[PDB]
Protein backbone atom coordinates (compact mmCIF):
# COMPACT_ATOMS: atom_id res chain seq x y z
CA UNK A 1 0.00 0.00 0.00
CA UNK A 2 1.26 3.54 -1.09
CA UNK A 3 0.91 6.31 1.81
CA UNK A 4 0.04 9.70 1.25
CA UNK A 5 1.84 12.46 3.53
CA UNK A 6 -0.26 15.76 4.69
CA UNK A 7 1.93 18.96 5.29
CA UNK A 8 -0.10 21.99 6.86
CA UNK A 9 1.95 24.96 6.44
CA UNK A 10 1.36 27.20 9.26
CA UNK A 11 2.89 30.95 9.93
CA UNK A 12 3.77 30.11 13.41
CA UNK A 13 4.10 26.16 12.99
CA UNK A 14 4.03 23.06 10.61
CA UNK A 15 2.09 20.47 10.83
CA UNK A 16 2.89 17.10 8.97
CA UNK A 17 2.49 13.88 9.03
CA UNK A 18 0.92 10.35 7.23
CA UNK A 19 -2.82 10.23 5.81
CA UNK A 20 -4.75 7.95 8.15
CA UNK A 21 -3.33 9.05 11.43
CA UNK A 22 -5.33 11.02 13.67
CA UNK A 23 -2.53 13.80 14.31
CA UNK A 24 0.44 15.07 12.26
CA UNK A 25 3.52 13.21 13.49
CA UNK A 26 5.86 16.40 13.13
CA UNK A 27 4.89 19.73 15.04
CA UNK A 28 7.74 22.26 15.07
CA UNK A 29 8.59 26.17 14.21
CA UNK A 30 7.99 27.30 10.86
CA UNK A 31 11.48 28.80 10.95
CA UNK A 32 14.49 28.53 9.02
CA UNK A 33 17.93 30.12 10.42
CA UNK A 34 20.86 31.53 8.34
CA UNK A 35 24.42 32.30 9.44
CA UNK A 36 24.29 36.14 10.78
CA UNK A 37 27.72 36.42 9.96
CA UNK A 38 28.77 34.68 6.33
CA UNK A 39 31.10 35.20 3.51
CA UNK A 40 32.46 32.76 0.73
CA UNK A 41 35.14 32.46 3.78
CA UNK A 42 33.30 32.02 6.74
CA UNK A 43 32.33 29.06 8.07
CA UNK A 44 33.96 26.71 5.76
CA UNK A 45 32.31 22.99 7.56
CA UNK A 46 29.43 24.17 8.75
CA UNK A 47 25.69 24.15 7.65
CA UNK A 48 24.51 26.92 5.48
CA UNK A 49 21.06 26.36 7.18
CA UNK A 50 19.12 25.29 10.72
CA UNK A 51 15.09 24.26 10.85
CA UNK A 52 13.04 24.18 13.38
CA UNK A 53 13.75 23.55 17.24
CA UNK A 54 17.74 23.57 15.81
CA UNK A 55 17.34 26.72 14.67
CA UNK A 56 15.72 28.51 17.77
CA UNK A 57 18.86 26.68 19.97
CA UNK A 58 21.28 28.14 17.52
CA UNK A 59 19.38 31.47 17.82
CA UNK A 60 22.64 32.77 18.96
CA UNK A 61 24.71 32.35 16.02
CA UNK A 62 21.89 32.66 13.64
CA UNK A 63 19.09 35.08 11.85
CA UNK A 64 15.79 33.30 12.25
CA UNK A 65 13.37 34.31 9.56
CA UNK A 66 9.72 33.24 9.10
CA UNK A 67 8.68 31.86 5.20
CA UNK A 68 4.98 32.24 6.27
CA UNK A 69 3.65 35.84 6.66
CA UNK A 70 -0.11 35.71 7.69
CA UNK A 71 -0.58 32.24 6.07
CA UNK A 72 0.96 32.94 2.87
CA UNK A 73 4.30 31.59 1.41
CA UNK A 74 6.98 34.46 1.18
CA UNK A 75 10.17 33.28 0.70
CA UNK A 76 10.19 30.74 -1.56
CA UNK A 77 13.90 29.60 -1.24
CA UNK A 78 13.44 29.26 2.68
CA UNK A 79 10.14 27.64 1.85
CA UNK A 80 12.21 24.93 0.21
CA UNK A 81 14.28 24.60 3.46
CA UNK A 82 10.93 24.28 5.57
CA UNK A 83 9.73 21.05 3.31
CA UNK A 84 13.30 19.26 2.83
CA UNK A 85 13.57 19.21 6.69
CA UNK A 86 9.92 17.92 6.85
CA UNK A 87 10.68 15.43 4.12
CA UNK A 88 14.40 14.16 5.27
CA UNK A 89 14.29 15.52 8.90
CA UNK A 90 11.15 15.30 9.88
CA UNK A 91 9.48 12.51 8.72
CA UNK A 92 11.95 10.49 7.60
CA UNK A 93 10.52 9.81 3.87
CA UNK A 94 11.71 9.92 0.03
CA UNK A 95 9.69 12.29 -0.90
CA UNK A 96 10.28 10.58 -4.74
CA UNK A 97 7.79 7.91 -2.97
CA UNK A 98 4.77 9.63 -1.65
CA UNK A 99 1.44 11.38 -2.89
CA UNK A 100 1.50 14.76 -0.93
CA UNK A 101 -1.37 17.05 -0.13
CA UNK A 102 -0.66 20.53 1.22
CA UNK A 103 -2.81 23.12 3.05
CA UNK A 104 -3.79 26.90 1.67
CA UNK A 105 -4.59 29.91 3.63
CA UNK A 106 -8.53 30.92 1.57
CA UNK A 107 -7.88 33.48 -0.65
CA UNK A 108 -4.45 32.27 -1.70
CA UNK A 109 -2.97 34.20 -4.78
CA UNK A 110 -3.40 31.95 -8.31
CA UNK A 111 0.50 32.58 -8.73
CA UNK A 112 1.09 30.90 -5.23
CA UNK A 113 -0.65 27.92 -5.90
CA UNK A 114 1.16 27.40 -9.08
CA UNK A 115 4.72 27.67 -7.42
CA UNK A 116 3.93 25.31 -4.92
CA UNK A 117 2.79 22.63 -7.27
CA UNK A 118 6.02 23.32 -9.44
CA UNK A 119 8.32 23.32 -6.60
CA UNK A 120 6.86 19.84 -5.69
CA UNK A 121 6.97 18.30 -8.76
CA UNK A 122 10.55 19.84 -10.36
CA UNK A 123 12.38 19.76 -7.11
CA UNK A 124 10.95 17.57 -4.80
CA UNK A 125 9.42 14.79 -7.69
CA UNK A 126 6.17 13.88 -5.95
CA UNK A 127 4.42 11.35 -7.96
CA UNK A 128 1.51 13.38 -6.86
CA UNK A 129 0.08 16.13 -5.35
CA UNK A 130 -3.17 18.39 -4.27
CA UNK A 131 -3.30 21.79 -2.04
CA UNK A 132 -6.67 22.24 -0.21
CA UNK A 133 -8.18 25.23 1.85
CA UNK A 134 -6.99 25.22 5.50
CA UNK A 135 -10.50 26.55 6.66
CA UNK A 136 -12.51 23.79 5.10
CA UNK A 137 -10.52 21.17 6.04
CA UNK A 138 -11.57 22.17 9.37
CA UNK A 139 -15.34 22.21 8.85
CA UNK A 140 -15.01 18.79 7.35
CA UNK A 141 -13.00 17.56 10.77
CA UNK A 142 -15.74 18.63 12.70
CA UNK A 143 -18.08 16.42 10.65
CA UNK A 144 -19.99 19.38 8.81
CA UNK A 145 -20.64 20.38 4.97
CA UNK A 146 -21.80 24.10 6.47
CA UNK A 147 -21.12 26.26 8.93
CA UNK A 148 -18.40 29.64 9.32
CA UNK A 149 -15.17 28.75 10.42
CA UNK A 150 -12.74 30.95 12.99
CA UNK A 151 -9.47 29.78 11.80
CA UNK A 152 -6.86 31.54 14.21
CA UNK A 153 -3.92 30.75 14.33
CA UNK A 154 -0.11 32.55 14.72
CA UNK A 155 -0.14 34.87 12.12
CA UNK A 156 -3.77 35.36 10.92
CA UNK A 157 -7.48 35.30 11.89
CA UNK A 158 -10.04 34.71 8.94
CA UNK A 159 -13.70 34.07 9.00
CA UNK A 160 -14.42 31.86 6.48
CA UNK A 161 -18.14 31.12 5.46
CA UNK A 162 -19.09 27.66 3.29
CA UNK A 163 -21.93 26.08 2.34
CA UNK A 164 -22.80 22.32 1.13
CA UNK A 165 -18.93 22.02 1.03
CA UNK A 166 -17.26 25.42 -0.69
CA UNK A 167 -16.02 28.31 1.04
CA UNK A 168 -18.27 31.74 -0.50
CA UNK A 169 -15.18 33.99 -1.62
CA UNK A 170 -16.98 36.90 -1.24
CA UNK A 171 -17.29 37.01 2.06
CA UNK A 172 -14.37 35.96 3.53
CA UNK A 173 -12.58 38.04 6.21
CA UNK A 174 -8.99 38.30 7.18
CA UNK A 175 -7.17 40.03 10.62
CA UNK A 176 -3.87 40.51 10.61
CA UNK A 177 -4.22 39.75 14.53
CA UNK A 178 -3.27 36.63 16.17
CA UNK A 179 -1.22 34.76 18.38
CA UNK A 180 1.81 36.45 17.82
CA UNK A 181 0.68 39.24 18.82
CA UNK A 182 -0.75 38.18 21.65
CA UNK A 183 2.59 37.08 22.87
CA UNK A 184 3.89 40.26 22.47
CA UNK A 185 1.51 42.04 23.98
CA UNK A 186 1.91 40.43 27.40
CA UNK A 187 5.39 40.87 27.13
CA UNK A 188 4.41 44.66 27.22
CA UNK A 189 1.82 44.25 29.96
CA UNK A 190 4.24 42.20 32.25
CA UNK A 191 6.60 45.31 32.00
CA UNK A 192 3.96 47.13 33.87
CA UNK A 193 4.35 44.52 36.70
CA UNK A 194 8.57 45.07 36.77
CA UNK A 195 9.27 41.77 34.43
CA UNK A 196 12.02 42.85 32.03
CA UNK A 197 10.96 40.62 28.47
CA UNK A 198 11.88 42.54 24.94
CA UNK A 199 14.43 40.28 22.95
CA UNK A 200 13.39 37.67 20.38
CA UNK A 201 14.69 34.63 23.00
CA UNK A 202 12.61 35.85 26.01
CA UNK A 203 9.44 35.82 23.48
CA UNK A 204 9.23 31.99 24.05
CA UNK A 205 9.26 32.12 27.50
CA UNK A 206 6.50 34.79 27.10
CA UNK A 207 4.43 32.41 24.36
CA UNK A 208 4.51 28.96 27.49
CA UNK A 209 2.79 31.36 29.82
CA UNK A 210 0.25 32.59 27.32
CA UNK A 211 -0.49 28.98 26.62
CA UNK A 212 -0.51 28.13 30.06
CA UNK A 213 -2.51 30.88 32.57
CA UNK A 214 -4.42 32.83 29.75
CA UNK A 215 -7.86 32.46 29.48
CA UNK A 216 -10.76 34.92 27.96
CA UNK A 217 -13.33 36.97 30.47
CA UNK A 218 -17.06 36.38 29.46
CA UNK A 219 -17.42 40.30 31.04
CA UNK A 220 -14.65 42.00 30.35
CA UNK A 221 -15.52 44.86 32.91
CA UNK A 222 -16.52 42.64 35.44
CA UNK A 223 -13.74 40.57 35.53
CA UNK A 224 -11.03 43.60 36.36
CA UNK A 225 -13.17 44.55 39.05
CA UNK A 226 -13.40 41.04 40.35
CA UNK A 227 -9.19 41.24 40.26
CA UNK A 228 -8.90 44.41 41.76
CA UNK A 229 -10.85 43.11 44.74
CA UNK A 230 -9.71 39.54 45.91
CA UNK A 231 -6.49 37.53 44.48
CA UNK A 232 -8.62 34.28 43.37
CA UNK A 233 -7.81 35.39 39.40
CA UNK A 234 -3.97 35.48 40.71
CA UNK A 235 -1.84 32.42 39.60
CA UNK A 236 1.72 31.03 40.05
CA UNK A 237 4.87 30.18 36.76
CA UNK A 238 7.83 28.43 37.64
CA UNK A 239 10.51 30.24 35.38
CA UNK A 240 13.28 27.98 33.67
CA UNK A 241 15.45 29.44 35.92
CA UNK A 242 13.74 28.07 39.04
CA UNK A 243 11.98 31.64 40.06
CA UNK A 244 8.47 32.12 40.55
CA UNK A 245 6.20 34.79 39.49
CA UNK A 246 2.40 36.04 40.12
CA UNK A 247 0.17 36.60 36.80
CA UNK A 248 -2.79 38.49 37.48
CA UNK A 249 -5.37 40.16 35.37
CA UNK A 250 -2.86 40.01 32.48
CA UNK A 251 -4.33 36.25 32.26
CA UNK A 252 -7.80 37.40 30.48
CA UNK A 253 -6.14 41.09 29.47
CA UNK A 254 -4.04 39.42 26.81
CA UNK A 255 -6.37 37.46 24.63
CA UNK A 256 -9.22 40.33 25.37
CA UNK A 257 -7.24 41.82 22.36
CA UNK A 258 -9.25 39.71 19.88
CA UNK A 259 -12.15 41.08 21.32
CA UNK A 260 -10.72 44.70 21.51
CA UNK A 261 -7.88 45.47 19.00
CA UNK A 262 -7.35 48.88 20.15
CA UNK A 263 -5.35 47.81 22.89
CA UNK A 264 -2.30 46.62 20.36
CA UNK A 265 -2.94 49.92 18.77
CA UNK A 266 -5.15 47.98 16.03
CA UNK A 267 -8.57 49.99 14.57
CA UNK A 268 -9.72 46.79 13.37
CA UNK A 269 -13.00 45.56 14.88
CA UNK A 270 -12.82 42.20 16.95
CA UNK A 271 -13.37 39.06 15.85
CA UNK A 272 -16.95 38.81 17.13
CA UNK A 273 -17.56 41.71 14.42
CA UNK A 274 -15.54 40.37 11.79
CA UNK A 275 -17.55 36.90 12.40
CA UNK A 276 -21.64 39.10 12.19
CA UNK A 277 -20.19 40.86 9.31
CA UNK A 278 -19.37 37.85 7.48
CA UNK A 279 -22.33 36.29 8.00
CA UNK A 280 -24.14 39.35 6.71
CA UNK A 281 -22.20 38.95 3.85
CA UNK A 282 -24.07 36.02 3.08
CA UNK A 283 -27.71 35.43 1.25
CA UNK A 284 -30.17 35.54 4.10
CA UNK A 285 -31.21 32.34 3.25
CA UNK A 286 -27.95 30.84 4.94
CA UNK A 287 -27.42 32.53 7.87
CA UNK A 288 -28.99 30.31 9.96
CA UNK A 289 -27.23 27.86 9.12
CA UNK A 290 -24.12 29.41 9.61
CA UNK A 291 -24.97 30.97 13.01
CA UNK A 292 -25.98 27.55 14.57
CA UNK A 293 -22.40 26.20 13.03
CA UNK A 294 -19.56 28.73 14.25
CA UNK A 295 -16.61 26.54 14.41
CA UNK A 296 -13.55 27.43 16.12
CA UNK A 297 -10.24 25.94 14.55
CA UNK A 298 -6.72 26.57 15.01
CA UNK A 299 -4.17 27.26 18.46
CA UNK A 300 -5.90 30.73 19.07
CA UNK A 301 -8.65 29.65 19.55
CA UNK A 302 -7.68 27.18 22.74
CA UNK A 303 -8.00 29.96 25.39
CA UNK A 304 -10.46 28.38 28.16
CA UNK A 305 -13.63 30.95 27.95
CA UNK A 306 -13.30 31.84 24.08
CA UNK A 307 -16.58 29.70 23.11
CA UNK A 308 -18.80 31.07 25.84
CA UNK A 309 -17.40 34.84 25.02
CA UNK A 310 -17.74 34.37 21.15
CA UNK A 311 -21.76 32.57 22.10
CA UNK A 312 -22.58 35.82 24.23
CA UNK A 313 -20.77 38.42 21.56
CA UNK A 314 -22.65 37.19 18.68
CA UNK A 315 -25.93 36.92 20.26
CA UNK A 316 -25.63 40.66 20.98
CA UNK A 317 -24.54 41.61 17.14
CA UNK A 318 -27.55 39.04 15.76
CA UNK A 319 -31.36 39.10 15.32
CA UNK A 320 -32.92 38.11 18.63
CA UNK A 321 -34.57 35.03 17.27
CA UNK A 322 -31.02 33.30 16.18
CA UNK A 323 -30.43 30.01 17.11
CA UNK A 324 -26.21 30.50 18.04
CA UNK A 325 -23.93 27.75 18.51
CA UNK A 326 -20.29 27.56 19.33
CA UNK A 327 -18.11 24.22 18.04
CA UNK A 328 -15.06 24.43 19.85
CA UNK A 329 -13.68 20.88 19.71
CA UNK A 330 -10.68 19.80 22.06
CA UNK A 331 -8.83 18.78 19.06
CA UNK A 332 -9.39 22.15 17.01
CA UNK A 333 -5.09 22.86 16.88
CA UNK A 334 -5.03 20.01 15.09
CA UNK A 335 -8.22 20.60 12.87
CA UNK A 336 -7.06 21.34 9.52
CA UNK A 337 -4.14 18.38 9.26
CA UNK A 338 -6.85 15.68 10.69
CA UNK A 339 -9.43 17.26 7.87
CA UNK A 340 -6.52 16.81 5.14
CA UNK A 341 -5.74 13.34 6.59
CA UNK A 342 -9.39 12.07 6.28
CA UNK A 343 -9.78 13.71 2.71
CA UNK A 344 -6.52 11.79 1.51
CA UNK A 345 -7.88 8.28 3.25
CA UNK A 346 -10.81 8.31 1.24
CA UNK A 347 -11.47 5.66 -1.62
CA UNK A 348 -12.98 8.48 -3.74
CA UNK A 349 -9.70 10.49 -3.40
CA UNK A 350 -7.59 8.15 -5.71
CA UNK A 351 -8.69 10.31 -9.10
CA UNK A 352 -8.24 14.06 -7.17
CA UNK A 353 -4.57 14.07 -7.24
CA UNK A 354 -2.81 16.05 -10.03
CA UNK A 355 -0.15 13.45 -11.42
CA UNK A 356 2.97 14.03 -12.54
CA UNK A 357 1.92 12.63 -15.92
CA UNK A 358 -0.42 15.32 -15.53
CA UNK A 359 2.04 18.04 -14.52
CA UNK A 360 4.21 17.51 -17.58
CA UNK A 361 1.09 17.56 -19.93
CA UNK A 362 -0.11 20.73 -19.12
CA UNK A 363 2.49 22.44 -16.11
CA UNK A 364 1.84 24.27 -12.93
CA UNK A 365 -1.76 26.18 -14.39
CA UNK A 366 -3.00 22.32 -13.94
CA UNK A 367 -3.70 23.23 -9.84
CA UNK A 368 -6.43 25.74 -11.26
CA UNK A 369 -8.19 22.89 -13.22
CA UNK A 370 -11.06 21.03 -9.80
CA UNK B 1 -12.53 16.62 -14.09
CA UNK B 2 -15.51 14.92 -11.78
CA UNK B 3 -15.43 11.96 -8.60
CA UNK B 4 -16.15 8.19 -10.56
CA UNK B 5 -17.23 5.53 -7.75
CA UNK B 6 -19.17 2.61 -8.24
CA UNK B 7 -21.95 3.65 -5.73
CA UNK B 8 -21.66 6.94 -7.45
CA UNK B 9 -23.11 5.41 -10.93
CA UNK B 10 -26.56 3.99 -8.98
CA UNK B 11 -26.93 6.74 -7.02
CA UNK B 12 -30.47 9.01 -7.80
CA UNK B 13 -31.45 7.00 -11.10
CA UNK B 14 -34.34 6.39 -10.09
CA UNK B 15 -37.39 7.45 -7.45
CA UNK B 16 -36.18 5.67 -4.05
CA UNK B 17 -34.23 5.60 -1.23
CA UNK B 18 -30.56 4.58 -1.06
CA UNK B 19 -28.79 4.02 2.30
CA UNK B 20 -24.54 3.77 2.34
CA UNK B 21 -22.27 3.48 5.35
CA UNK B 22 -18.82 4.82 6.16
CA UNK B 23 -16.37 2.02 6.28
CA UNK B 24 -12.75 2.61 6.97
CA UNK B 25 -12.94 5.13 4.58
CA UNK B 26 -14.79 4.04 1.53
CA UNK B 27 -19.09 3.99 1.08
CA UNK B 28 -20.80 0.80 1.58
CA UNK B 29 -24.29 0.20 0.55
CA UNK B 30 -26.71 -0.97 3.16
CA UNK B 31 -28.24 -4.16 2.41
CA UNK B 32 -32.28 -3.00 1.97
CA UNK B 33 -33.81 -5.13 4.11
CA UNK B 34 -31.51 -3.64 7.31
CA UNK B 35 -33.41 0.23 6.48
CA UNK B 36 -33.66 2.51 9.17
CA UNK B 37 -31.45 0.26 11.49
CA UNK B 38 -28.85 2.63 12.79
CA UNK B 39 -25.45 1.44 14.71
CA UNK B 40 -24.77 4.47 16.97
CA UNK B 41 -21.19 3.94 17.02
CA UNK B 42 -21.34 4.70 12.82
CA UNK B 43 -21.93 6.94 10.19
CA UNK B 44 -24.20 6.96 6.94
CA UNK B 45 -25.54 8.85 3.79
CA UNK B 46 -28.58 8.61 2.25
CA UNK B 47 -29.81 10.08 -0.54
CA UNK B 48 -33.56 10.28 -1.04
CA UNK B 49 -35.01 10.48 -4.55
CA UNK B 50 -38.49 11.89 -5.45
CA UNK B 51 -40.08 12.01 -8.67
CA UNK B 52 -41.16 15.58 -9.90
CA UNK B 53 -44.38 15.88 -12.15
CA UNK B 54 -41.69 18.32 -14.43
CA UNK B 55 -40.17 15.14 -15.58
CA UNK B 56 -36.70 16.20 -13.22
CA UNK B 57 -35.57 14.35 -10.13
CA UNK B 58 -35.92 15.74 -6.90
CA UNK B 59 -32.90 15.18 -3.99
CA UNK B 60 -32.20 15.23 -0.68
CA UNK B 61 -28.84 14.18 0.89
CA UNK B 62 -28.76 12.91 4.36
CA UNK B 63 -25.29 12.10 6.51
CA UNK B 64 -26.79 10.90 10.00
CA UNK B 65 -24.07 10.69 12.64
CA UNK B 66 -24.24 8.17 15.41
CA UNK B 67 -23.54 9.43 18.90
CA UNK B 68 -20.55 7.59 19.52
CA UNK B 69 -19.16 7.76 15.75
CA UNK B 70 -15.23 8.30 15.15
CA UNK B 71 -14.04 11.44 13.44
CA UNK B 72 -13.10 9.68 10.37
CA UNK B 73 -16.56 8.39 9.90
CA UNK B 74 -18.08 11.53 10.34
CA UNK B 75 -15.17 13.67 8.70
CA UNK B 76 -16.04 11.01 6.04
CA UNK B 77 -19.92 11.10 5.61
CA UNK B 78 -19.78 14.88 5.33
CA UNK B 79 -17.26 14.84 2.24
CA UNK B 80 -18.52 11.96 0.68
CA UNK B 81 -21.97 14.05 0.76
CA UNK B 82 -20.21 16.83 -1.26
CA UNK B 83 -18.66 14.65 -3.84
CA UNK B 84 -22.53 13.27 -4.78
CA UNK B 85 -23.77 16.27 -4.34
CA UNK B 86 -21.07 17.37 -7.28
CA UNK B 87 -21.98 14.47 -9.12
CA UNK B 88 -25.22 15.14 -8.99
CA UNK B 89 -24.78 18.15 -10.70
CA UNK B 90 -25.08 20.05 -7.27
CA UNK B 91 -28.57 19.56 -7.79
CA UNK B 92 -29.10 17.97 -3.93
CA UNK B 93 -29.51 20.17 -0.65
CA UNK B 94 -27.59 18.47 1.64
CA UNK B 95 -28.84 17.94 5.70
CA UNK B 96 -27.17 17.13 8.51
CA UNK B 97 -28.63 14.49 11.06
CA UNK B 98 -27.28 14.00 15.00
CA UNK B 99 -29.18 10.87 16.35
CA UNK B 100 -31.85 11.96 18.71
CA UNK B 101 -32.01 15.32 16.88
CA UNK B 102 -33.05 13.70 12.78
CA UNK B 103 -34.85 16.39 11.40
CA UNK B 104 -39.02 15.49 10.52
CA UNK B 105 -38.00 14.94 6.61
CA UNK B 106 -36.23 12.36 7.31
CA UNK B 107 -37.92 10.56 10.30
CA UNK B 108 -40.72 10.50 7.64
CA UNK B 109 -39.10 8.07 5.11
CA UNK B 110 -38.71 5.31 7.10
CA UNK B 111 -42.64 4.45 7.93
CA UNK B 112 -42.02 1.54 10.23
CA UNK B 113 -39.70 4.06 12.30
CA UNK B 114 -36.24 4.00 12.87
CA UNK B 115 -34.05 2.28 14.84
CA UNK B 116 -30.69 2.63 16.80
CA UNK B 117 -28.43 -0.14 17.55
CA UNK B 118 -25.18 -0.22 20.00
CA UNK B 119 -21.70 -1.13 17.96
CA UNK B 120 -20.85 -0.35 14.62
CA UNK B 121 -17.61 -0.59 12.14
CA UNK B 122 -14.14 0.07 13.76
CA UNK B 123 -12.38 3.60 12.84
CA UNK B 124 -8.91 3.18 10.71
CA UNK B 125 -7.65 6.45 12.01
CA UNK B 126 -4.27 5.53 13.60
CA UNK B 127 -4.27 6.72 17.71
CA UNK B 128 -1.20 9.28 17.44
CA UNK B 129 0.48 9.95 21.13
CA UNK B 130 1.89 12.54 22.94
CA UNK B 131 5.29 12.40 23.92
CA UNK B 132 6.19 10.69 27.13
N1 LIG C 1 -3.06 26.04 24.36
C1 LIG C 1 -2.97 27.30 23.78
N2 LIG C 1 -3.56 28.46 24.35
C2 LIG C 1 -3.44 29.68 23.69
N3 LIG C 1 -2.77 29.90 22.52
C3 LIG C 1 -2.17 28.73 22.01
C4 LIG C 1 -2.24 27.41 22.57
N4 LIG C 1 -1.57 26.43 21.84
C5 LIG C 1 -1.11 27.17 20.83
N5 LIG C 1 -1.40 28.54 20.88
C6 LIG C 1 -0.99 29.56 19.99
O1 LIG C 1 -1.40 29.29 18.66
C7 LIG C 1 -0.30 29.30 17.74
C8 LIG C 1 -0.03 28.01 16.94
O2 LIG C 1 -1.30 27.84 16.34
P1 LIG C 1 -1.52 27.31 14.85
O3 LIG C 1 -0.64 26.07 14.72
O4 LIG C 1 -3.06 26.93 14.65
O5 LIG C 1 -1.19 28.38 13.78
P2 LIG C 1 -0.25 28.53 12.58
O6 LIG C 1 -0.38 27.45 11.60
O7 LIG C 1 1.13 28.50 12.98
O8 LIG C 1 -0.47 29.99 12.07
P3 LIG C 1 -1.47 30.54 10.95
O9 LIG C 1 -2.50 29.33 10.66
O10 LIG C 1 -1.97 31.82 11.58
O11 LIG C 1 -0.78 30.80 9.64
C9 LIG C 1 0.77 30.00 18.51
O12 LIG C 1 0.56 31.44 18.49
C10 LIG C 1 0.48 29.40 19.87
O13 LIG C 1 1.13 30.24 20.84
CA1 LIG D 1 -2.65 27.02 9.96
CA1 LIG E 1 -17.46 3.23 13.95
Amino acid sequence: ETTALVCDNGSGLVKAGFAGDDAPRAVFPSIVGRPRHQGVMVGMGQKDSYVGDEAQSKRGILTLKYPIEHGIITNWDDMEKIWHHTFYNELRVAPEEHPTLLTEAPLNPKANREKMTQIMFETFNVPAMYVAIQAVLSLYASGRTTGIVLDSGDGVTHNVPIYEGYALPHAIMRLDLAGRDLTDYLMKILTERGYSFVTTAEREIVRDIKEKLCYVALDFENEMATAASSSSLEKSYELPDGQVITIGNERFRCPETLFQPSFIGMESAGIHETTYNSIMKCDIDIRKDLYANNVMSGGTTMYPGIADRMQKEITALAPSTMKIKIIAPPERKYSVWIGGSILASLSTFQQMWITKQEYDEAGPSIVHRK
Amino acid sequence: SVVEHPEFLKAGKEPGLQIWRVEKFDLVPVPTNLYGDFFTGDAYVILKTVQLRNGNLQYDLHYWLGNECSQDESGAAAIFTVQLDDYLNGRAVQHREVQGFESATFLGYFKSGLKYKKGGVASKLRKVAEQT
